[PDB]
C-alpha cells in the first residue's frame, strides 16, 4: 500500500540527522587522528 | 432544538386548509412559510391534550414517524392555543416535573426569542 | 443539597450559627446518648441498603432534621457550661 | 444475587414506578428500552376517531352560543377515555346534547352501559344562550397512534376525522444508575415509570409488553 | 498484603461513607470556587470522577 | 511461608510473580535501636517464640508493583571491578516487570492536539454499531479544541 | 528553526533544530540549504540576502510558468520577483522541501497544515512520551520522513554488505554471507530510563536482503509507529 | 456499499430517514434514490451509523473513520496516592518518607 | 443546524473571531517586534499555507503563549499582596451608624466625545 | 398474517442470516436490537485461560530457537477456538510438543477428540534449529471477557495466566427492510446476521439469546 503524495523530491534530508554529535567528537576530539596534523578545536585546542 | 425550522418552502395560500393542504403535501411548500386565514402551515397535527398529563399527541407523535421534532412548528394545548413546537415543550416539561408545575417556568422561560 | 436545607437558614439569623447548632446537637444526639433524639416515630432518619433499614452512623444529618421539628433551642442560654454534664448525667 | 428484587409502587390509576435492582452491566437499558417501545404502541386501547357537530360544516369553524369552538371541543375530546365491558364491541357511536347555560362535562353525554367514563368533568365546552350542541362522536378500539388518515366515514359528509390516541399509555421514560449491593459498582438499576393511565392500570401495561414481547420471540 | 478482600468489607465501608462528605481540591487554586465538597460514591477502577459543571 | 516459598537464600527467585506488600531483599541488621519494652516482654514470652536482635527490617515492595522479576544481580565487595560506596557490602539489584494493559484514564492525544482521558469503557454491547458490524471502538466527541 | 517545540515554563528557551539545518562547518553559526532551481544546493549561511528567494511553491521544469514566483526577502514577502530569465534562480530562490521550516519532529505530523501552533505544540510533545507498544500498527497517514527515524535512532538493527541471513531468530539474529560470521544479539528487552523497556522482534528466515532487519521498540517495517491507529467516531455519548 | 448491495440487500429504512435530514439540512442534494444520497454523504461524512445501547439510529449524519489514538507516558496507576497517619518525617514535622 | 461552527459560536462553546480564521482568511498578523506584515495569510486551512504563511503568522502566535505562561512570573506573585492587605476584614457587629455616603454614578463620560 | 415466516440460511459454522417478515411498524428494531445485545454478552463460550512453556519462567522472556517470543505465541493463542462435543466437559488441558524447522500450525497440537479446532493454520510460532516448544495450555468454558484475574493455577509455578475470550459470537448487526405484502407498506422486516462462530453454531446463538432473554423477562411478574 503505497499512495505517495509527494511532488519533486530532490535532495534527501540532511543525514544522518545526528550530525551535531558526530561533528562534536570529530571536530573537537581529534583522538582518532595522527597528532602530525589537526589544528586546535577541542583537546589540542584548550590543551595548547 | 429552537433554531427555527424555516427551510424556505415559498408562499402559497389555502381557503382555510382545503387546497394547498393536500396538494402541497405532494410537492413544494411543506411546513414552513405559506399563510392561510391568519396562521400558516401550523394546521396539520393539532396536539390536543391539556395541562393534565402533558401534551400526549405531542410527544406521542414525535416518538413515531410523524413529528420530525427539532422544533418543526406545531400547535399544542398546554395552557392556551400556542405555536411552540414539541421540542421546546420538552424543555418546559423537563423543568416542570423537575421542580414543581410549569407555572413557574411558564412565566419565566421566554418564547419570543 | 440537604433535605430542607434552605429552611434551616430562615430560622438562624446567620448561616454560621446554624452549623454550630448542627454539630453542637450531634455531639449530644448520638455520641452522648443515641436516645436523645426527638425524632423517634416514623420520622426517624434511616438508611435502606442491600441488607435492610438501619440508622445511619452519621449524626450530622440528624441535626438538620432535628432542628426542624420545631423543638430544641439555640442562642445565649444557661451560662453554666458544666451543667450540660448534669443534664446528660440523668441520661446515663 | 441471581434473582433480582422487582419492586413496584403503583399510585392507583396513574404513575406506578417499577424498579428492578440486581442485573448486569449492559442490561439496564437492554431490557428497559424494548419495553417502553411496546407500551407506546401495540396495546388494546380505545379513543375518539370521528365526530359530527350540527350546524357546523368543518373543523375550522365555530359553534354559535358556545364559548369554545369546533377545533376546541375536538381537542378536549382527544383526552376523553372509554372502556368496552365486552370483547364483542368493535365501535360504539356516542351522542351529545344538554341544556343551555352549563359547562357540559363528560358524564353529561349518553349514559349508555357497555361503555364507562373514567374521567369526569373533562371541560368539553361551555355553551350559554345557544341551546345547541348536538354532536355525534364515534369511538373504536385501536392500537398505537393514528392521525386523521382513516377518514372516519360514518356520516359521510361533515364527519371531520379527529386524531386517534387509542393507546391508554402515553409519554413514558426511565433511567439507570449504577449501584453495588452485590459486588462491583458496575451493576445497573432498571426503574421504568409509565406516566399514563388511558384505561389500563400501570401494572397491566407492563405485563402486556413483557408478554407480547415474548410471543414475537417465540416466532423463532 | 493486598490479599484482595473484596468481601463484606466493601459493605461496612458504605455505612461509613453515608452522609459523610469529602473535600475535593484543584491545583492550582483560584478564587473561592477552588475547593468545594461532594459525597464520595466509590465506583470502579481508580479514576476519580466529578460533575462537569464544577470544572468551570 | 510467604518467605520460604518465593524467597530462599535471601533474594527472591527469578521469574516469580510478586505483588505489593511482599519481601524482595530481606536483609538482616544487628542494629539495635529499640531494646525490649516493659510490657512487651510478656507478649514475647507468652507465645512459643523468644526475643530478637535483628528485627524484620527489609525492602518491602513499594505502593505499586504487580508483575514478575526478570533477573537479579549480587554486587557485594571482594570484587575490585565495582566502584561502590566505602563501607558498603552486598548491593542487591533486582528488576521487576509488570504488564500495563489499560484501565481508565490516561492521555490519548493524537498528532494534532486533541488530548483527552478515558472515561468509561463500555463492553461491546453498546457503542455505535456500523450497518455491517465493526462497532465503533473509540468515540471522539468535539468540544475543547 | 520551528515554531512549535517549546511548552510553557520555558518558552523560546527550549525548541529544536530543522531537518535541513546544521551542515558543513556548522562549528560556527548555523547554515541552511538553498536550491538554485538546478541540480545543486549551496550553503551560504543564514545571513543570506542575495536577490531574495522563493519557497517551494508551484514549479514547472526549472522555470515555473507561475509568473508570480512567491518570493520572501527578509521580513515580509513582496508579492513576487521572477527574474524572467532561463537563469538558475534568484541567487537562492528555493527551499528544496517544506520540511526545512518545521523541525524533523513536526514534519512527521500527517496533515500539518490545518491547526494552530499551540494546538500542534502539545501534540508534538506527545511524541516524546508516547510510551512504546509491542503492537505499533503505524498511523495510516505518515510522511516519508519516518523512513530514517527507525535507523538513525538506531532503534532497530542494520544489514552489512551482502545478505544470506539463514537467521535462527530467537534472541540472537544469525549471520549473513557477506563477510565473515557475526551473530547479532538482540537487546533482550534491554532497559529504559523511564520504565518502559524496549524490545526488538526480527523479520526473516532462510535468507533475504533488501535493507531493514528486525524492528525496534515502537516501529513496524522501518516505519515509525509510536501510538496506534483505530476506527473512531466523533459524537457525544451520555456525557462520557 | 458494493458488498451490501451484493450481499442480499440495499438501503435501510433507518438508513433512509437519515437522508430526510441532510435533504432539508442542505447537506445532501435532493434528486435520485438514496443510493447517491448515501454516496456524497460518505465523501465528506460517513454512513448512518446506529447505537447499540438505545435501539434506534442516531438521527443525523455522523462521521466515522480511522485516525490515530496514541497514549502518553502519564497514566493513572503510578499517578495516584493515599495514606493516613502512617506517613511521617521527623525534624520536618510533616508526613514525608 | 448543519453548521456546527456557529451552533457553538452563537452560545454554547465557540468564538466568533474563531470562525473568520478557518473558512475566513485571517492574516492581518503583525511582525514579532511591532509592524503588521505586508501581505496577510492565505489561511483557508483546507488549502495548505504557502509554507510562508504559517511562519509569518507564528510571529504573532508567539506572544499569545509566552504572555499567558508569563502570568506566573510577576502577576502570579502579586495576588499574594491582595490577600495580605485585606485580612482582618470580617462582617460583624450590628448597625454601626454612619452619615457620609457614596453616590454611585449612573452615567459615565467618554474621553472621545 | 399473524404468524410470521421465520427463515434461516445458515452457511455452516459461520454467517447464518436469520430473517423474519410480517410484524408491526415499530417492532422491527424492538425485537432485533435486544437480541444482538445478548449475543455479544452472556454466552457460554470457550477460550484459552492458562499456559506453560518449558525453559521459560514468565511471559517477560523469549523461547530459544523460536522466531517469535513468549508474549507473541501467547497472543496468537488468544485467537484460537475449540469446541466441546460433550456438555460434561469443564476444562481440557492441551499439550504441544513442536519440533524443528517448521511453522507449527494449530492442527499440530494434541489430536484429541472431545474437542475440535475450527481454525487451521493459526500461525502460533515458527521455531527452527531449536527443537523445543513443549507448552501446556488449559482451556475452559466461560461467559464474557475475563482478563488475567482468575490466576490460572494448574502448574502452580510458571503457568502465566493469559486473558480469556471465551465469547463465541463477535461482531454482529442487522437490517430492516419493507416489502412484506400483507397490507400497508408500513410493516417491517427483521433480518439479523451473526458474523461469528466462536465455537457455537449461529442457530444456537439465537435460541440462546431468546431463551436467556425470557428468563430475564419473567422477573417482571410479581411486584412488591
Amino acid at each position: 500500500e503505497i499512495k505517495r503524495f509527494g511532488r519533486i523530491r530532490e535532495v534527501i534530508p540532511l543525514p544522518p540527522l545526528t550530525e551535531i554529535q558526530v561533528e562534536s567528537y570529530k571536530k573537537a576530539l581529534q583522538a582518532d587522528v595522527p597528532p602530525e596534523k589537526r589544528e586546535n578545536v577541542g583537546i589540542q585546542a584548550a590543551f595548547k | 432544538i429552537t433554531q427555527v425550522r424555516k427551510e424556505k418552502k415559498g408562499a402559497g395560500m389555502a381557503f382555510a386548509t382545503p387546497e394547498e393542504a393536500l396538494a402541497a403535501y405532494e410537492r413544494g411548500e411543506v411546513a414552513l412559510n405559506a399563510p392561510i386565514v391568519v396562521a400558516g402551515r401550523e394546521t396539520s397535527v393539532g396536539r390536543l391534550k391539556f395541562v393534565f398529563a402533558n401534551p400526549d399527541e405531542a410527544l406521542l407523535a414525535v416518538a413515531h414517524g410523524l413529528l420530525d421534532l427539532q422544533d418543526v412548528v406545531t400547535v399544542r394545548y398546554l395552557g392556551r392555543r400556542l405555536e411552540t413546537s414539541p421540542g421546546r415543550i420538552l424543555f418546559a416539561r423537563i423543568v416542570g416535573e423537575a421542580v414543581g408545575d410549569e407555572k413557574v417556568a411558564q412565566e419565566l422561560i421566554q418564547m419570543d426569542v | 443539597a440537604e433535605p430542607g436545607i434552605d429552611k434551616l437558614f430562615g430560622m438562624v439569623d446567620s448561616k454560621y450559627r446554624l452549623t454550630v447548632v448542627v454539630a453542637k446537637r450531634a455531639q449530644q444526639l448520638l455520641r452522648h446518648r443515641f436516645k436523645n433524639t426527638v425524632l423517634e416515630p416514623e420520622e426517624r432518619p434511616k438508611m435502606r441498603t442491600l441488607e435492610g433499614l438501619y440508622d445511619d452512623p452519621n449524626a450530622v444529618t440528624w441535626a438538620m432534621k432535628e432542628l426542624l421539628t420545631g423543638r430544641l433551642f439555640f442562642g445565649e442560654n444557661l451560662v453554666p457550661e458544666d451543667r450540660l454534664q448534669k443534664e446528660m448525667e440523668r441520661l446515663y | 444475587l441471581k434473582a433480582p428484587v422487582f419492586t413496584a409502587t403503583t399510585q392507583g390509576d396513574h404513575y406506578g414506578e417499577f424498579v428492578l435492582e440486581p442485573l448486569e452491566r449492559g442490561f439496564g437499558v437492554t431490557l428497559g428500552n424494548p419495553l417502553r417501545r411496546i407500551l407506546l404502541s401495540s396495546i388494546p386501547g380505545t379513543a375518539v376517531t370521528s365526530v359530527y357537530i350540527e350546524d357546523v360544516l368543518h373543523e375550522f369553524s365555530t359553534i354559535p352560543g358556545v364559548k369554545e369552538d369546533v377545533v376546541e371541543i375536538i381537542l378536549n375530546l382527544k383526552e376523553l377515555v372509554v372502556r368496552f365491558l365486552d370483547p364483542k364491541m368493535a365501535s360504539t357511536t356516542l351522542i351529545l346534547r344538554a341544556e343551555g347555560p352549563k359547562e357540559v362535562r363528560a358524564g353529561d353525554f349518553t349514559p349508555s352501559a357497555d361503555v364507562e367514563i373514567m374521567n369526569p368533568d373533562l371541560h368539553i365546552a361551555t355553551l350559554e344562550e345557544g341551546g345547541k350542541l348536538y354532536m355525534e362522536v364515534r369511538v373504536d378500539r385501536g392500537v398505537g397512534y393514528v392521525p386523521a388518515e382513516r377518514h372516519g366515514i360514518k356520516d359521510r359528509i361533515n364527519a371531520i376525522p379527529v386524531d386517534a390516541i387509542f393507546s391508554p399509555v402515553r409519554r413514558v421514560a426511565f433511567q439507570v444508575e449504577d449501584t453495588r449491593l452485590g459486588q462491583r459498582t458496575d451493576l445497573d438499576k432498571l426503574t421504568l415509570r409509565i406516566w399514563t393511565d388511558g384505561s389500563v392500570t400501570p401494572l397491566e401495561a407492563l405485563n402486556q409488553a413483557v408478554a407480547i414481547l415474548k410471543e414475537h420471540l417465540n416466532y423463532f | 498484603r493486598q490479599r484482595d478482600i473484596k468481601d463484606e468489607v466493601w459493605d461496612a465501608l458504605e455505612e461509613v461513607i453515608h452522609g459523610k462528605v469529602v473535600l475535593l481540591n484543584r491545583a492550582p487554586t483560584l478564587h473561592r470556587l477552588g475547593i468545594q465538597a461532594f459525597q464520595p460514591v466509590l465506583v470502579e477502577g481508580q479514576s476519580i470522577q466529578l460533575h462537569p459543571l464544577v470544572c468551570e | 511461608a510467604a518467605l520460604r516459598d518465593l524467597d530462599e537464600e535471601g533474594i527472591v527467585r527469578i521469574g516469580a510473580e510478586v505483588k505489593p506488600g511482599d519481601i524482595l531483599v530481606g536483609r538482616t541488621s544487628f542494629k539495635g535501636e529499640q531494646e525490649p519494652s516493659p510490657e512487651e516482654r510478656l507478649l514475647r514470652s507468652i507465645f512459643g517464640e523468644k526475643a530478637r536482635d535483628v528485627k524484620d527490617t527489609s525492602l518491602r515492595v513499594p505502593p505499586g508493583e504487580g508483575g514478575i522479576v526478570v533477573g537479579r544481580l549480587r554486587l557485594r565487595r571482594g570484587d575490585p571491578g565495582v566502584e561502590l560506596k566505602p563501607g558498603v557490602r552486598e548491593v542487591v539489584r533486582v528488576f521487576v516487570a509488570q504488564k500495563r494493559k489499560l484501565q481508565v484514564g490516561d492521555k490519548l492525544a493524537n498528532r494534532h492536539g486533541n488530548k483527552g482521558v478515558v472515561a468509561k469503557i463500555l463492553p461491546v454491547e453498546d457503542m455505535p454499531h456500523l450497518p455491517d458490524g465493526t462497532p465503533v471502538d473509540v468515540i471522539l466527541n468535539p468540544l475543547g479544541v | 528553526c520551528p515554531v512549535e517545540t517549546p511548552e510553557g515554563a520555558n518558552i523560546g528557551l527550549i525548541t529544536s533544530l530543522a531537518a535541513y539545518a546544521r551542515v558543513d562547518a556548522l562549528g560556527f553559526i548555523r547554515t541552511p540549504y538553498r536550491r538554485v532551481k538546478n541540480g545543486v544546493v549551496t550553503e551560504e549561511v543564514v545571513y543570506m540576502t542575495a536577490s531574495e528567494e522563493d519557497r517551494y511553491t508551484i514549479a514547472q521544469a526549472n522555470t515555473p510558468l507561475e509568473g508570480d514566483r512567491i518570493a520572501t526577502d527578509r521580513v515580509v514577502a513582496r508579492r513576487r520577483g521572477e527574474p524572467v530569465i532561463v537563469a538558475p534562480e534568484e541567487v537562492e530562490f528555493m527551499d528544496v522541501s517544506p520540511k526545512q521550516v518545521f523541525s524533523l519532529n513536526t514534519n512527521l505530523i500527517p496533515f500539518l497544515e490545518h491547526d494552530d501552533a499551540n494546538r500542534a505544540l502539545m501534540g508534538s510533545n506527545m511524541q516524546t512520551q508516547a510510551v512504546p507498544l509491542i503492537r505499533a500498527q503505524a498511523p495510516v497517514v505518515m510522511t516519508g520522513l519516518e523512513e530514517r527515524v527507525v535507523r538513525d535512532s538506531l532503534a532497530a538493527l542494520y544489514a552489512e554488505e551482502d545478505g544470506e541471513v539463514v537467521k535462527v531468530d530467537g534472541t540472537r539474529i544469525a549471520v549473513r554471507y557477506e563477510d565473515g560470521r557475526l551473530v547479532h544479539p538482540l537487546r533482550r528487552y534491554a532497559r529504559s530510563n523511564q520504565g518502559t523497556a524496549f524490545d526488538q522482534r526480527p523479520r526473516v528466515r532462510v535468507g533475504q536482503r533488501v535493507d531493514l532487519l528486525a524492528d525496534g521498540p515502537a516501529s513496524e517495517e522501518g516505519f515509525l509507529a509510536l501510538g496506534q491507529n483505530v476506527l473512531v467516531a466523533i459524537m457525544p455519548f451520555d456525557g462520557y | 456499499f458494493g458488498k451490501r448491495q451484493g450481499e442480499g440487500f440495499g438501503v435501510d429504512k433507518r438508513e433512509k430517514e437519515v437522508l430526510a435530514r441532510a435533504e432539508k439540512l442542505g447537506l445532501v442534494s435532493p434528486g435520485k434514490s438514496p443510493e447517491e444520497q448515501l454516496k456524497e454523504l460518505f465523501d465528506l461524512g460517513k454512513v448512518v451509523l446506529y447505537d447499540g445501547r438505545t435501539g434506534e439510529p442516531f438521527e443525523g449524519p455522523i462521521v466515522v473513520g480511522q485516525m490515530f489514538i496514541m497514549k502518553l507516558y502519564h497514566m493513572v496507576e503510578d499517578k495516584m496516592h493515599a495514606r493516613s497517619t502512617g506517613p511521617y518525617s521527623l525534624i520536618t514535622q510533616q508526613p514525608l518518607g | 443546524f448543519n453548521p456546527l461552527y456557529v451552533m457553538a459560536q452563537s452560545g454554547a462553546r465557540g468564538n466568533p473571531q474563531q470562525i473568520r480564521q478557518l473558512c475566513g482568511m485571517r492574516g492581518l498578523m503583525q511582525k514579532p517586534s511591532g509592524e503588521t506584515f505586508e501581505v496577510p495569510v492565505r489561511s483557508s486551512f483546507r488549502e495548505g499555507l504557502t509554507v510562508l504563511e504559517y511562519f509569518i503568522s507564528s510571529h504573532g502566535a508567539r506572544k499569545g503563549g509566552a504572555d499567558t505562561a508569563l502570568r506566573t512570573a510577576d502577576s502570579g506573585y502579586l495576588t499574594r499582596k491582595l490577600v495580605d492587605v485585606a485580612h482582618e476584614i470580617v462582617v460583624r457587629e450590628a448597625d454601626c451608624g454612619t452619615t457620609n455616603y457614596i453616590s454611585v454614578p449612573l452615567f459615565q463620560m467618554d474621553e472621545v466625545t
